[PDB]
């Protein structure tokens, strides 16, 4: 399977067949990384944090907006109906229900708003785990940093963390390139890959890891001659056909 | 009508290198509200009757400090997605194509592109106490003024230059790890392979498309500098702002139902019992328009923040990558 | 500069505001300003970390209308910073002032101000005949969290408004459907959040077991697949991961915040 998403990224997959062991043990170091880094620093949870934090913020500004009297002479009913006939407290408790009705309505149009961002969120999340978790994605940076090869969910308080696994390229090397090979008059160009060379000898090599091979007609494809092309290089094609004829 | 046939096709002999544009808002200007030189501008009696009314300035402020934070994270979430500033090299030998008018111009005061600076001519936008004893001078007289974007325009420039450099220089490969240098038109081969065509395609037809790409950048250009209304999105977003902080402004001359509209003349005709209803009054009229524009912010910024998240979601699959979605990046395959 | 009416006295701005005069001593015209302008902003790295504070004054150039001044003093685009050092090195963004200036807490302690740094700087080796090719690749974890739902209230608006109280219930009944509306726009949040939970998880239909045999060819799945051994069924990710966020109540047990 992971063969197969190696295949996804642009690499052979005798490059994880040949690297078996060394694969499972990054991927093992980066999974207990991962615990260890979520179990070390204490603002990593954040986002699921602010969310508990503003709803409970709201809940208790609710509450404490019950002690204003919003131009009444109390904010107690039971103060105003022991202390007034019944037209002077309903003039005051008139005034009390406006502001509590006020307070409840921007109570309500500010969840509606922290909703719609968190639809926001969810849609985010549930396309995630369709594109990333269900598939192998080639969405540039919508499953992680790097080439993305899997996903796995995990809940959380009210959200979902993915840990995304992805394909990081390391320990480059720089060699001289040629945009095509001119070999018997015909101009020659990789099928996959692209030709390198460490300044004496030419090789083609896939162009996500360094692997190189002996240039030859099954790795490349002819197409014209050798004067159209800018900064075509000579070099020979060997033909597999005849050493055994 | 198109000619079909069950035994008939039809297959493109030639091709067009097409730039086209597409504008995204990112931010919003950051306001902050006093309360109580809105309400009760330099005025005790009004100070401490809006006292009873609680937590409701608190309530705005913070909405609107999650705004102006909000701003900041939008323009970092677009802009500051790499984290090595790139350089491009000395020489601009590209194989014939020519970054002049998108690579930034060093003679200019802001090292900004050419098209930029057009992009920053075409939208158009410390005010000390001694130059105001002018719309910014009455709303910043009522507790309304405008703090200033984290990130100045030159960091931006300086964002957008080197997002710039390392797609010129190392193509995708540097969205995804280390950037490793590769020839442009080997780059663009990478990506006529990207979207279905042979490399042979591009490098037997190379300097056509670096005169089509080169031609299609300069009508880019003059298509900005001609047409007055290609920026329409950002001067929208730019008079949306203005002009609900001008109508904040112009509602302090309403009634709510009082006598007056004025504090001091409330003041200077009445007793404290009866100028209190009037005070009462203007208070819950001018909470009413300061909590409508507070929401309607809140919408706004709920508007600009679900752009400004397709905006970084095109810097990431448009210009770090080559994507296979149509219609995402432009029209045709890209 | 205003030239009055003979008929007129006072001058009036875009607001109502009595913003110009005639003095009727000696007939001239006057324009009246309010003194109270100007925004400020307080930098602090904590009070549990210090009690010394820089304070930001919008709209003031100091090349004053400030509280007070002190031994350094410091002019950005976003006002005057009293109280912090400027240096002349660039750090990341630590207390974000504005600007392109940030603020930080260094060592004698003291408060600094620098401007803030994009990045360390780089040089891709460019030419028109050299390619770059890894040899060696890493396999990288990153996690990513996601909200996906909120609490669902419900909010009784007689007992919030009028608690237990006749005469406000039957004042509060000349309002209208209010709270009807209210209560409808609550119900359809707490439905939303179900189906936002239910959108994002519930997205298979089997109930997939992992073998009992755990040969996956060298590759450790054991801090994510569930514990068995634990009372609730999670992993040991998602056992921190809940252990790392802080969320019936009787009568008898009430008679407290959510109280
Ligand atoms: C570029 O590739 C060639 C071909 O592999 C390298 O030549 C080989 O060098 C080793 C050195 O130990 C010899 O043992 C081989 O016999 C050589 N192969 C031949 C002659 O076909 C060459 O060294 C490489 N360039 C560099 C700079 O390493
Ligand atoms: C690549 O090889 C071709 C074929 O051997 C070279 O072309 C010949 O160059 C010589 C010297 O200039 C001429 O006298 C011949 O007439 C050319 N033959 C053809 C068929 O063009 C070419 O010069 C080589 N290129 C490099 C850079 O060495
Ligand atoms: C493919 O299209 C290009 C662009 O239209 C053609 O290039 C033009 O060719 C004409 C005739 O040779 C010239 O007058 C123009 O100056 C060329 N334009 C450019 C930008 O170079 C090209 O000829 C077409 N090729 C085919 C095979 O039809
Ligand atoms: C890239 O294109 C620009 C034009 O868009 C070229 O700049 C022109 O250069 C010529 C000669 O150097 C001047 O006469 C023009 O005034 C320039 N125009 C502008 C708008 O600057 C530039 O030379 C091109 N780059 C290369 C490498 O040829
Ligand atoms: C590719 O990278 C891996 C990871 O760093 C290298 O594996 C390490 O090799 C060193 C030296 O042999 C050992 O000390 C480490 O223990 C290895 N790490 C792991 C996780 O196995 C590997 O050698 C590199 N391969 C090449 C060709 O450069
Ligand atoms: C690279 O540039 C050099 C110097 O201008 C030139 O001689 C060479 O032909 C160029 N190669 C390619 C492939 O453009
Ligand atoms: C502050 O005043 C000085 C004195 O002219 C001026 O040079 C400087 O630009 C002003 N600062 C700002 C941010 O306007
Ligand atoms: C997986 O890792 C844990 C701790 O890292 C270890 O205890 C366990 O034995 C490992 N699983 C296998 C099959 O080795």
């Amino acid at each position: 399977q992971m063969a197969y998403r190696f295949n996804g990224i642009g690499v052979t997959q005798n490059v994880l067949y040949e690297n078996q062991k060394l694969i499972a043990n990054q991927f093992n170091s980066a999974i207990g990384k991962i615990q260890d880094s979520l179990s070390s620093t204490p603002s990593a949870l954040g986002k699921l944090q602010d969310v508990v934090n503003q709803n409970a913020q709201a809940l208790n500004t609710l509450v404490k907006q019950l002690s204003s009297n919003f131009g009444a002479i109390s904010s107690v009913l039971n103060d105003i109906l022991s202390r007034l006939d019944p037209p002077e407290a309903e003039v005051q408790i008139d005034r009390l229900i406006t502001g509590r009705l006020q307070s409840l309505q921007t109570y309500v149009t500010q969840q509606l708003i922290r909703a719609a961002e968190i639809r926001a969120s969810a849609n985010l999340a549930a396309t995630k785990m369709s594109e990333c978790v269900l598939g192998q994605s080639k969405r540039v940076d919508f499953c992680g940093k790097g080439y993305h090869l899997m996903s796995f969910p995990q809940s959380a308080p009210h959200g979902v963390v993915f840990l995304h696994v992805t394909y990081v390229p390391a320990q480059e090397k720089n060699f001289t390139t040629a945009p095509a090979i001119c070999h018997d008059g015909k101009a020659h160009f990789p099928r996959e890959g692209v030709f390198v060379s460490n300044g004496t000898h030419w090789f083609v090599t896939q162009r996500n890891f360094y692997e190189p091979q002996i240039i030859t007609t099954d790795n490349t494809f002819v197409s014209g001659n050798c004067d159209v092309v800018i900064g075509i290089v000579n070099n020979t094609v060997y033909d597999p056909l005849q050493p055994e004829l | 009508s198109v000619a079909y046939s069950n035994n008939s096709i039809a297959i493109p002999t030639n091709f067009t290198i097409s730039v086209t544009t597409e504008i995204l808002p990112v931010s919003m200007t950051k306001t902050s509200v006093d309360c109580t030189m809105y309400i009760c501008g330099d005025s005790t009696e009004c100070s401490n009757l809006l006292l009873q009314y609680g937590s409701f300035c608190t309530q705005l402020n913070r909405a609107l400090t999650g705004i102006a934070v909000e701003q900041d994270k939008n323009t970092q979430e677009v802009f500051a997605q790499v984290k090595q500033i790139y350089k491009t090299p000395p020489i601009k030998d590209f194989g014939g194509f020519n970054f002049s008018q998108i690579l930034p111009d060093p003679s200019k005061p802001s090292k900004r592109s050419p098209i930029e600076d057009l992009l920053f001519n075409k939208v158009t936008l410390i005010k000390q106490y001694g130059d105001c004893l002018d719309l910014i001078c009455a709303q910043k007289f009522n507790g309304l003024t405008v703090l200033p974007p984290l990130l100045t325009d030159e960091m931006i420039a300086q964002y957008t230059s080197a997002l710039l450099a390392g797609t010129i220089t190392s193509g995708w490969t540097f969205g995804a790890g280390p950037a490793l240098q590769i020839p442009f038109p080997m780059q663009m081969a990478y990506r006529f392979n990207g979207i279905g065509v042979t490399q042979n395609v591009l490098y037997e037809n190379q300097k056509l498309i670096a005169n089509q790409f080169n031609s299609a950048i300069g009508k880019i250009q003059d298509s900005l500098s001609s047409t007055p209304s290609a920026l329409g999105k950002l001067q929208d977003v730019v008079n949306q702002n203005a002009q609900a902080l001008n109508t904040l402004v112009k509602q302090l001359s309403s009634n709510f139902g009082a006598i007056s509209s004025v504090l001091n003349d409330i003041l200077s005709r009445l007793d404290p019992p009866e100028a209190e209803v009037q005070i009462d009054r203007l208070i819950t009229g001018r909470l009413q328009s300061l909590q409508t524009y507070v929401t309607q912010q809140l919408i706004r910024a709920a508007e600009i923040r679900a752009s400004a998240n397709l905006a970084a979601t095109k810097m990431s699959e448009c210009v770090l990558g080559q994507s296979k979605r149509v219609d995402f990046c432009g029209k045709g395959y890209h | 500069n205003k030239k009055f009416l003979p008929f007129q006295q006072f001058g009036r701005d875009i607001a109502d505001t009595t913003d110009a005069v005639r003095d009727p001593q000696t007939l001239e015209i006057l324009d009246i300003t309010p003194c109270s302008f100007g925004g400020v902003s307080v930098i602090t790295p904590g009070t549990n970390t210090s009690n010394q504070v820089a304070v930001l004054y919008q709209d003031v150039n100091c090349t004053w209308r400030v509280y007070s001044t002190g031994s350094n003093v410091f002019q950005t685009r976003a006002g005057c910073l009293i109280g912090a050092e400027h240096v002349n090195n660039s750090y990341e963004c630590d207390i974000p002032i504005g600007a392109g200036i940030c603020a930080s807490y260094q060592t004698s302690q003291s408060i600094i101000a620098y401007t803030m740094s994009l990045g360390a700087e780089n040089s891709v080796a460019y030419s028109n005949n050299s390619i770059a090719i890894p040899t060696n690749f890493t396999i990288s974890v990153t996690t990513e969290i996601l909200p996906v739902s909120m609490t669902k209230t419900s909010v009784d608006c007689t007992m919030y408004i009028c608690g237990d109280s006749t005469e406000c219930s039957n004042l509060l009944l000349q309002y209208g459907s209010f709270c009807t509306q209210l209560n409808r726009a609550l119900t359809g949040i707490a439905v939303e959040q179900d189906k936002n939970t239910q959108e994002v998880f519930a997205q298979v239909k089997q109930i997939y077991k992992t073998p009992p045999i755990k040969d996956f060819g060298g590759f450790n799945f054991s801090q994510i697949l569930p514990d068995p051994s634990k009372p609730s069924k999670r992993s040991p990710i998602e056992d921190l991961l809940f252990n790392k966020v802080t969320l019936i109540k009787q009568y008898g047990d009430c008679l407290d915040l959510i109280c």
